């Protein structure tokens, strides 16, 4: 007969709904909101310091900032958007979908998860706190080399409070690193093997194990320097091996990181492709074992970061870079091969997907080539590596993060996203950054070096500095109509009364309510693949996906 | 499609999963946004003054209009204590029913208010405005008891 | 278990392979000879891993094939009743306060901040191991 | 050098950039769909409406009209 | 007085409702004490941009809220 | 249900990441040997074997009274464990005292942090072990006083269990540092 619904769902809550629940919640899909939005609001201070940087850039001689503050700047900003940002994103997202990925009630430390997000922030706002402080926040590089941070030079206490932090931040990260591998170990649904789990959670799983080799020997680095700021404790003096001795250690732990802020975005992407190209996922197994090559040789190129220094033994590290270039380029290969001969439609998910693909393409094209000692007798501590590193962190970081966002935005919220509005940030963001960190290669290449707040007019380079900050200051005026988009779509905007508002989807998220309900699951549909949301949903395609699953 | 219409399955439970294509909507209702949250807030914010369910219903009455609103308002949640407004706007018919329990409280002298408050305004063609006004009136009207 | 076991093997041997690849190849031809950095932590990540994998190995040695390890499982063989999961904790803030407040009061040299923030983690971390294991008040 | 016109294109770029791709797409058409007019016949299913309010069939009166 | 049971669940048990002109007022009187501080001897305009960004802060909040009174969305 | 214990697959892979941080230190220790040349042990430094092999030996005992505890929690015995995990404190803390007077008399002799680069490392290398100690001995008296408050469970005998394999590890981290530091130099 008829079936009694109300005209519009309810806007925003009752008065008091929230506080006391965010305080004393144990529920892993508020703690990944939480994270999202911290994490976009350091986001947008590190764009901020970055913003003034390009100001100053532009037009030589000092016109507004001193030589101090501009250090201050690119220190603080590489160190806000290194580890404020994308490492904490990394576990918003595992916390809002890997167990509704595995069909679990829960993670497997409850108080543990809310440990790590509250350790976390005191952790960045400790760090953070330096600029109050009549010396200043931290000066020297995001990588704090070895004899500039001692308490000779850099006396300051910016460096103590930043050094602090990171310890902070670092043990929460740990603590939720343990959680996830525990929680993809024990919680799992009754029917799901190992081999029939999603991509996304295969790679969250490789970067915890990466964390959990990756972030204890930063915290040994950073008390050894710790004891010896404050006690005089000869650990790197020059004296000794001291100078070489912090760059191994942190660039140990340093490459590992820039592998664990990769991995779960490339699980997105490959979730993100299937659903929207109406085919299964090319090259399963493969993809699997691409991830896994990956996460063991992170762990041995450390020192193609030390190609200058004449102290490392180039061959072995060169060789490892190349050999770990290639898995890579198998997993764009299977990207592709999943999109042949579909039917594709772009929403904005599919469009930022494509742009994550392109700008990740240029970006490891630019750090193959960087990857050989003699170019890189020229071309390191030079602009053409900020534009390397750019293109691969903008492509998979803030690519694949706004794909997620505006695919699980239904999941997590029961309402959709405005799509002209994605469209419109979508050509904003590219735009802005193809306009800003193109001409840097070239920059870099005539003699332009890194972290320089002066040049000469006599130099080069005074057009294309000119062009970066367009560009730079185009990439700031994206970020309106995202965040326009998401306040008036969280209380607004067109709510959704049925699971899976993309149709042809997989990995049993879309196989629950589209706010799912606390402990995530009324019911469990039989597990025989890696698509049981998908043969939930259209059980007259089981018999042509098995007869043709290896045709290609 | 009254057979699980290409996406939704029947599950362990009693519960329908359904699906929609990627760039389509699943409400479907030919009134703006803005003017749906304002009907939801009167609906909502006199109901709780009056202490008694209001009801409204837009489709076709094709028969003895009372016998089928009053058939229509078996089905609000809670009906002996409800007050349903229905109105067919090809038949051109506005007929509010009530409940037991909502009866001496207000209703005699507040239903033909409503009717004619949605009259006047159905007759320059704002089917929510005349809604919104309908339900304003009667909310007034009725009294908690 | 077996998938795990097999992956952190993998993992283990790997690493074990590039740590004595690395630790000869720079006892030879290298500048100042074995390097002792990179060879401490390539070893002892060899260890991490080989601690996890044996861990692994010997649990699943000695267990029954579980309903999420075996396909042509049914969803009915899962059904009972799984651990305890702690609802509502509002302890979890208080630890990092006081965490924090230590690390300020390292980052500071401050010996009394350091000790009120070690007692106040001592504090913190025993409500937090109490927490759903006091008794009801003897009044 | 020129200092004006390097202000004035770091000024104005990103903004003209920003009217043209929202003219270009904001004033696209939304899938929301069209109101609908008391002129023509009702086509939509019929909608029943609640009030969800007070939380936990004997008819008790009426009323009706013809606009 | 009162409110609604549905906002505050204990409004039957203690003091639950404190009028809006109060807290309206209140915020514009707070505004204009930040900005008349600026009076003074305080030689150096770093204070300055923190006084008027923390009163436009307050007065922008309180318009709105009288708006979204005003128009109907809350209340 | 619960066929693998959940804590403690938690517990194996937090100690691997301690074991990382520890890498870091034993890394900080070997740089620098390879810079002092010949008597690498500088000026005033001489370690007193005679003093440091009496408290490796109690620290195995400990262990050795952990695991006996251990076997006493398996079987739902409460006071047993509680026995032998007293005795494992007192020798835990016993352990400590010496470490902390062989400091004292190591320091007014020489050998200090800010004194040479081989105090540094050497104190830097051994303080954060007894941290850890004073961390497992913290561990015991929580456990102790949880047992003391509610019904021995299993939940009880997992906590057990697990504060018994990082006191493991805490020993084996301690043989590797006593072997590297006292007898290969
Ligand atoms: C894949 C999925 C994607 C996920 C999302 C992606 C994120 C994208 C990036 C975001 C871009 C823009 C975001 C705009 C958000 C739109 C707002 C909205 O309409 O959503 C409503 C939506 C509906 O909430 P509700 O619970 O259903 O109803 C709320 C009730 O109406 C009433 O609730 P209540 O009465 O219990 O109290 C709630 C209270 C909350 O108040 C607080 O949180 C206190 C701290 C806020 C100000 C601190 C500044 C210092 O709200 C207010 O106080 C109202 C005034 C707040 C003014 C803020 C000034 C901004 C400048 O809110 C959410 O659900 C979001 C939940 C997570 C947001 C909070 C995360 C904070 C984490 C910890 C904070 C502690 C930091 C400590 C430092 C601060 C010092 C104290
Ligand atoms: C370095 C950083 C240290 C990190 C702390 C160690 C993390 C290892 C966690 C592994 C497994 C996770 C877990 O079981 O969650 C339980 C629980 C989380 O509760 P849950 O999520 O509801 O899970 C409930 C379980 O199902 C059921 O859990 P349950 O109720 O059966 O409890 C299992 C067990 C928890 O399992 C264990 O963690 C056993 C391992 C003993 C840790 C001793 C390491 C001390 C660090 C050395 C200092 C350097 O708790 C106990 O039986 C007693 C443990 C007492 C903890 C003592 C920590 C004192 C730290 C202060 C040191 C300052 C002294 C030097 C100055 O977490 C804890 O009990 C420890 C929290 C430590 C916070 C970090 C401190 C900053
Ligand atoms: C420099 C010197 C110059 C001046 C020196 C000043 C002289 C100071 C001497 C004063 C004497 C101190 C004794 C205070 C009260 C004694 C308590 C007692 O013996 O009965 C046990 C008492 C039993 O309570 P109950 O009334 O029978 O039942 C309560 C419910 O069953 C329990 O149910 P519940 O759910 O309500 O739990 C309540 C709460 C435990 O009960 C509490 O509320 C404790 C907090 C009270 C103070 C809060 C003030 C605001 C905090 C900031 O649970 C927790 O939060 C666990 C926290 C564990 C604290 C242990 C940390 C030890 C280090 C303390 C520093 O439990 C405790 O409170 C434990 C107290 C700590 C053990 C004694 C260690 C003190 C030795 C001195 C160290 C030197
Ligand atoms: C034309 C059609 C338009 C279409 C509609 C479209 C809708 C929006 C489109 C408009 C476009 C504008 C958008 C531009 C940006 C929007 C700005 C914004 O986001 O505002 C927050 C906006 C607020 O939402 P709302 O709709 O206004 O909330 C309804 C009211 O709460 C309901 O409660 P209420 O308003 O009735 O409550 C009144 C409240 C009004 O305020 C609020 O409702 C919330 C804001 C308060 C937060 C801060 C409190 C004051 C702090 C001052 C310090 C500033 C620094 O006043 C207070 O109670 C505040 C405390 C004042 C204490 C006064 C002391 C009284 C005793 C005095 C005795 C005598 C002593 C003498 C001296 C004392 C001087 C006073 O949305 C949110 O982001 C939060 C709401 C949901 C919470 C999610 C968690 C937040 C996460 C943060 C990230
Ligand atoms: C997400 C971040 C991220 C990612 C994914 C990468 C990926 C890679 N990086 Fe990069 N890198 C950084 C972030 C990142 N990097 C940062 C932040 C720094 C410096 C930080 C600091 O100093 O401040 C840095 C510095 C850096 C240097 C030192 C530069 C310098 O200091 O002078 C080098 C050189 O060895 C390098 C190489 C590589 C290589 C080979 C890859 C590969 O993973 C890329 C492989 C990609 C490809 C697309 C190849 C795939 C294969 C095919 C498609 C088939 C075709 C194959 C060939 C062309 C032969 N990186
Ligand atoms: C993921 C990490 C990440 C991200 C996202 C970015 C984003 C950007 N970066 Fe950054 N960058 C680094 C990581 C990152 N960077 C690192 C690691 C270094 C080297 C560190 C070192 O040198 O020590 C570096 C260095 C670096 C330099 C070299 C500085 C120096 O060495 O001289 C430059 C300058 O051209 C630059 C520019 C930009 C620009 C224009 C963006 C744009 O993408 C961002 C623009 C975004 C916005 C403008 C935000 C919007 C702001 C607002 C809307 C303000 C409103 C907000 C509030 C009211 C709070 N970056
Ligand atoms: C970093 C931790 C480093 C080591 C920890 C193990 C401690 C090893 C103890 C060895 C002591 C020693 O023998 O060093 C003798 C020296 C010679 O001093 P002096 O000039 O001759 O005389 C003039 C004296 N002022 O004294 C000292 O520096 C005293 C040593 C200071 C004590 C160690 C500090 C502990 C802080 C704990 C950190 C907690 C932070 C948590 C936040 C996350
Ligand atoms: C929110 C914290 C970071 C805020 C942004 C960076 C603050 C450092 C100072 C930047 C501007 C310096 C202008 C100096 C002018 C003089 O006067
Ligand atoms: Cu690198
Ligand atoms: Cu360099």
């Amino acid at each position: 007969e008829l079936e009694a619904r109300r005209p519009f769902p309810e806007r925003m809550g009752p008065k008091g709904n929230l506080i006391y629940k965010l305080i004393t919640t144990t529920d892993h899909k508020l703690i990944g909101i939480m994270y999202c939005v911290v994490c976009f609001a350091f986001f947008l201070v590190g764009g901020l310091m970055a913003l003034f940087m390009r100001t100053e850039l532009a037009m030589p001689g000092l016109q507004f900032l001193s030589n101090e503050q501009f250090n201050q700047l690119f220190t603080m900003h590489g160190t806000v958007m290194l580890l404020f940002y994308a490492t904490p994103i990394v576990f918003g997202f595992a916390n809002l979908v890997l167990p509704l990925q595995i069909g679990a009630p829960d993670v497997a430390f409850p108080r543990l998860n809310a440990l790590s997000f509250w350790l976390f922030l005191f952790g960045a706002l400790i760090a953070i706190a330096g600029f109050i402080t009549p010396g200043g926040a931290a000066d020297f590089g995001w990588t704090a080399y070895s004899p500039l941070t001692d308490a000779i030079h850099s006396p300051g206490a910016g460096g103590d409070l930043w050094i602090m932090g990171l310890a902070v931040g670092g043990l929460g990260t740990i603590l939720g690193g343990v959680n996830m591998i525990t929680t993809v170990v024990c919680m799992r649904a009754p029917g799901m093997t190992m081999f029939r789990m999603p991509i996304f959670t295969w790679n969250i799983l490789v970067t915890s194990i990466l964390v959990l080799i990756a972030f204890p020997i930063l915290t040994a680095a950073l008390f050894g320097l710790a004891a010896d700021r404050h006690l005089g404790a000869h650990i790197y003096d020059p004296a000794n091996g001291g100078v070489l001795l912090w760059q191994h250690l942190f660039w140990f732990f340093g490459h590992p990181e820039v592998y664990i802020i990769a991995l779960p975005f490339f699980g997105i992407v490959s979730e993100i492709f299937p659903v929207f190209s109406r085919k299964p996922i090319f090259g399963y197994t493969t993809l699997i074992y691409a991830t896994l090559a990956i996460a063991a040789l992170s762990v041995a190129v450390w020192a193609h970061h030390m190609y200058a220094t004449g102290a490392v033994l180039l061959p072995f590290f060169s060789f490892m870079t190349f050999l770990i270039a290639v898995p890579t380029g198998i997993k764009f290969f299977n990207w592709i091969g999943t999109m042949w001969k579909g039917q594709l439609t772009f929403e904005t998910p599919m469009l930022f997907s494509v742009g994550f693909l392109i700008t990740f393409l240029l970006g490891g094209l630019s750090g193959v080539l960087l990857a050989s000692p003699p170019l890189d007798f020229h071309v390191t501590d030079s602009y053409f590596v900020i534009a390397h590193f750019h293109y691969v962190l903008f492509g998979t970081i803030v690519f694949a993060t706004y794909a997620g966002i505006y695919f699980w935005f239904p999941k997590m919220t029961g309402r959709l996203l405005d799509e002209r509005l994605g469209k419109l940030h979508f050509w904003l963001t590219f735009i802005g950054f193809h306009t800003t960190f193109l001409v840097q290669h070239w920059l870099g290449d005539e003699g332009m070096p890194r972290r320089y707040a002066d040049y000469l007019p006599t130099d080069g380079f005074t057009t294309l500095n000119v062009i970066s900050t367009v560009g730079a200051f185009i990439l700031g005026v994206s970020m309106l109509p995202f965040v326009w988009n998401v306040f008036k779509s969280w209380r607004y905007g067109e709510p959704v009364t049925v699971d899976d508002p993309w149709g042809y989807g997989n990995s049993l998220e879309w196989a629950t309510s589209c706010p799912p309900p606390r402990h995530n699951f009324t019911e469990l549909p039989r597990i025989r693949s890696e698509r049981p949301a998908f043969e939930l949903h259209y059980p007259h395609m089981v018999e042509r996906m098995r007869a043709e699953a290896h045709v290609g | 499609e009254l057979d699980l219409p290409y996406g939704s399955a029947l599950t362990s439970s009693g519960r329908i999963s359904a699906v929609t294509e990627p760039g389509e909507l699943s409400v479907h209702y030919p009134f703006p946004t803005m003017d749906l949250v304002v009907l939801d807030d009167a609906l909502k914010y006199g109901s709780r003054a009056a202490k008694a369910r209001f009801a409204v219903y837009i489709g076709p009455l094709g028969a003895d209009t009372a016998a089928t609103a009053r058939e229509i308002l078996a089905n609000v949640p809670t009906p002996e204590n409800a007050v349903l407004l229905a109105v067919s706007p090809d038949q051109r018919a506005i007929e509010v029913v009530y409940g037991a329990d909502v009866k001496g409280r207000g209703i005699e002298s507040a239903a033909p208010l409503g009717v004619s408050a949605a009259a006047a305004s159905f007759k320059e063609g704002n089917l929510i405005d005349g809604l919104i006004s309908a339900v304003r009136v009667m909310s007034a009207g009725v009294s908690p008891a | 278990m077996h998938i795990e076991a097999r992956l952190f093997e993998i993992l283990t041997a790997f690493f074990a392979l590039a740590a004595v690849v690395y630790a000869v190849l720079t006892a030879m031809f290298a500048t100042g000879g074995v390097e002792w950095a990179g060879t401490t932590a390539l070893v002892l990540t060899t260890g991490l891993t080989l601690i996890t994998g044996t861990f692994f190995r010997f649990v699943a040695r000695r267990l029954d094939t579980r309903p999420e390890d075996y396909e042509d499982a049914e969803i009915s063989d899962g059904a009972g009743e799984l651990g305890f999961f702690a609802p509502h904790s509002w302890w979890p803030i208080l630890i990092s306060l006081s965490f924090s407040t230590a690390a300020v009061g390292a980052a500071l040299w401050l010996p009394w901040l350091i000790a009120a923030g070690v007692a106040f983690v001592i504090t913190s971390v025993c409500g937090l191991v109490f927490e759903y294991y006091w008794g009801p008040e003897k009044h | 050098m020129s200092t004006a016109l390097t202000h004035g294109l770091i000024g104005g770029v990103p903004l003209v950039l920003f009217a043209v791709l929202a003219l270009i797409f904001l004033t696209r058409k939304g899938p929301h769909p069209d109101t609908y007019k008391m002129s023509d016949p009702w086509t939509h299913a019929p909608i029943l409406w609640a009030a969800e309010e007070p939380r936990e069939v004997v008819i008790g009166g009426g009323a009706s009209g013809k606009w | 007085t009162g409110v609604d049971v549905e906002d505050v669940p204990s409004a039957e048990w203690g003091w639950s409702h404190m009028p809006i002109g109060v807290m309206h007022i209140g915020g514009l009187l707070s505004a204009a004490f930040l900005l008349v501080m600026m009076r003074g001897n305080h030689v150096g305009h770093v204070e300055d941009w923190f006084l008027i960004g923390f009163a436009a802060v307050i007065v922008a909040l309180v318009g709105r809220n009288w708006w979204l009174r005003r128009r109907g969305w809350i209340r | 249900l619960n066929r693998p214990n959940m804590v403690s697959v938690g517990t194996i892979v937090w100690l691997s990441s301690e074991l990382m941080f520890f890498a870091g230190l034993f890394a900080m220790y070997f740089t620098a040997r390879a810079q002092a040349g010949g008597a690498w042990p500088p000026e005033p430094t001489e370690l007193n074997l005679a003093l440091a092999v009496p408290v490796t030996l109690v620290l195995i005992a400990s262990s050795f009274t952990c695991q006996m505890g251990v076997f006493a929690a398996e079987r739902g015995d409460v006071f047993g464990l509680r026995r032998w995990y007293v005795i494992t404190f007192l020798m835990g803390l016993f352990f400590v005292l010496g470490q902390g007077y062989e400091y004292i008399h190591l320091v007014e002799h020489g050998t200090t942090i800010p004194g040479s680069a081989y105090g540094s490392v050497f104190y830097l290398a051994t303080g954060f072990h007894g941290l850890h100690v004073i961390g497992g001995l913290v561990a015991f008296v929580l456990l102790l006083a949880r047992t003391k408050m509610s019904k021995f469970t299993p939940a009880q005998a997992t906590a057990a269990i697990v504060v018994s394999y990082y006191w493991h590890f805490v020993d084996i981290v301690w043989i590797a540092l006593f072997a590297t530091i006292y007898f290969v130099r």
